[PDB]
């Protein structure tokens, strides 16, 4: 048995940095959760890791936009995973 | 081990498993690492059947896990109706304390479980408990905005 | 070995 | 390289805490007499659970939760044995603000204090498995500044 | 257009509240397994996030024996791509 | 596919370095930090950082013992100059540091949110859309991060 | 463009390049998009020879960048004792103020280069010059714990 960091393993999806809001459109979902789980549904499937699939969320969600407010999404992932994350079929 | 595939049976609703492992002499009251029993697993993941099952097996309904919680207060937490009522059935301690002093009532109360609170009262739950912070259910559901229920404990 |  | 191990069935517990109504944050919490409802969020648990469901995980969808009662479900989890689980994911859809989230009460449950009951030393059984939080919410309310 | 606070990495040595360990006599954990980690898994084409996830992994199992102490880095991201670093 | 962050760019950008190592300054200056020590071993960071970067073909811009003051003017450099033909810019620093802040030397505390702020796209639009990299070697508290059995 | 190139072989310190592209009738005073000239480049990474070379071909010794700043302010900054002394010899502004009112007086004494400081004083740096923060270059080496430039200073 090996002993790693009390607050190892940790994945915090936040669909948005600190100070800022986020995005949720009453008729489709939240910008950050809706690109999170088709960004899943689309490459876990395919076996790409969570950061990798945070990151095309980053990206997706970065190219949405609030028009009214020139309003951006930044969601930001922390981690102390340790290992790459994989959501495998089965 | 037997314990285990029930724990894991039990947890997962895997109604076949948990009869069949429990007709393999499987210890219905086997513990997980939190303590909990099949029966916390199955009352916390609504699982009747199994409840029902684990009960007929000799499945301890107080069985207290390491957080000091009986099945009954998951299925009062988790708003598993049937199953708290099968559980009183079967000699729940109804006023049951977890390490806060909270009865299922708190709890049922704490989630606006307002048939749970009606099951938990009307199998005895006493409605003035106070849990370790003072609070009565009625306390709680009121904390917890379920207004609803805090008029049928307030009025007890 | 030292903290920083 | 290494990749947390990700086979049990179901994979781990998807809890997810899905605030749509603040009703109780409205009344109760003077500044957030205005927090409106998060309408849609039913999408967000809803594909939250389509996804995670058909990843193998065990849906556990909590709606319109008070911190309270936030910090109980959650407990529940720490608490629990997750010892045939790969994998705990916690997705709160809410409100939030600078490192918390709202519970339908409007009370404020920083994202740490939820994250970290889930630490080694409080959830041993998910010691050395991905612990998975999602959080759909406001951190503040600036708007995020766009850049060409 | 994207986010101001776009593609960022943040690469903490350790989390918030904690000490982040320096060897004077090889550099801190977390930035010698950085380099390391870079070094070794660039040429790879491996991008900065496995990599940190492998530091991660690595500073992870370092141990302050002393204080039964442990290191838990913690990279923050809003990198919106994978970002490598290619030769 | 993921989108890949364009590097190619020759060099691919800064790589800077605070690596702060004396904090007798820190020690004269702030009371809580009196005892604050040096950072021994954190030449050899800079090292790795350098010849790691290097590598990677960044340009490495070290700076030694840097007060926050001149943390911030050296950031404010970087942040002002124009990347625009760098596809990255990193910054390393090695520091002590407390919660969400590194130290200078002089022991004043620059919230690590300060420094990276310094390079969005508003206040960086050279290296908009391109990553910003900041490895921050502080503490972050004075906790020992307990370790737990797997 | 030539003043693009000539901006990157200032900054990359390729003089012989810097010396064609100007043969070659690049804008010695090409600025890129933070309004830095070859000149702050050159200053910036410490490039004596490509600063001598721009200052002969006519580079304005103070160009002032998007953020106020000139080469000797970067010269001064980042220590670059000889580009200082170049920039002086070739009619740097002293007393050039960035936005925070500092002088490379301040900055020098900021960064605690003592050869510099004592430069700028030769050549005039004013200092009892205050910044935004009513701080002089002593004020500031105080601050940033250059104590032997304070000392020096001090005595002024």
């Amino acid at each position: 048995t090996r002993y790693i960091p009390d607050e190892a393993d940790f994945l915090l999806g936040m669909a948005t940095v600190n100070n800022c809001v986020s995005y949720r459109n009453p008729a489709e979902g939240t910008w950050y959760i809706q690109s999170l789980c088709q960004s899943l549904r689309e490459r876990c499937p395919r076996g790409d890791d969570i950061l990798t699939i945070l990151t095309e969320v980053n990206y997706e969600v970065s190219n949405k936009d609030d028009k009214k407010n020139m309003g951006k999404q930044m969601p930001q992932p922390t981690f102390t995973l340790r290992k790459k994350l994989v959501f495998p079929s089965d | 081990d037997l314990g285990k595939k029930l724990l894991e049976a039990a947890r997962a609703g895997r109604d076949d498993e948990v009869r069949i492992l429990m007709a393999n002499g499987a210890d219905v009251n086997a513990e997980d690492a939190s303590g909990w029993t099949p029966l916390h697993l199955a009352a916390f993941n609504g699982h009747l059947e199994i409840v029902e099952v684990l009960l007929k097996n000799g499945a301890d309904v107080n069985a207290v896990d390491h957080a000091g919680m009986t099945p009954l207060r998951l299925a009062a937490l988790f708003g598993h109706l049937e199953i708290v009522e099968v559980l009183l059935k079967n000699g729940a301690d109804v006023n049951a304390n977890d390490m806060e002093g909270h009865t299922p009532l708190h709890l049922a109360a704490m989630f606006g479980h307002l048939e749970i609170v009606e099951v938990l009262l009307k199998n005895g739950a006493d409605v003035n408990a106070q849990d370790k912070f003072g609070k009565t259910a009625f306390d709680i559901s009121i904390d917890n905005g379920n207004e609803d229920l805090a008029e049928i404990l307030q009025k007890l | 070995i030292e903290t920083d | 390289d290494k990749v947390y191990q990700m086979k049990s069935k179901p994979r781990g517990y998807c809890l997810i805490i899905n605030n749509h109504n603040f009703a109780k944050a409205r009344e109760k919490v003077p500044k957030l007499h205005s927090i409106r409802d998060r309408n849609g969020t039913h999408l967000d648990a809803g594909a939250l659970t389509t996804t995670f469901e058909e990843l193998h995980f065990e849906i556990k969808p909590h709606d319109d939760c008070t911190v309270e009662q936030i910090y109980e479900i959650l407990k529940i989890y720490q608490l629990m044995d997750h010892s045939n689980m790969d994998c705990f994911i916690c997705c709160i859809l809410s409100h939030g603000d600078k490192g918390i989230i709202y519970g339908t009460d409007g009370q404020e449950a920083p994202i740490y204090e939820l994250t970290s009951q889930f630490t080694g030393l409080k959830c041993p059984s998910l010691a050395g498995k991905p612990k998975v939080f999602f959080i759909q919410a406001c951190q503040g309310d600036n708007y995020q500044k766009g850049i060409p």
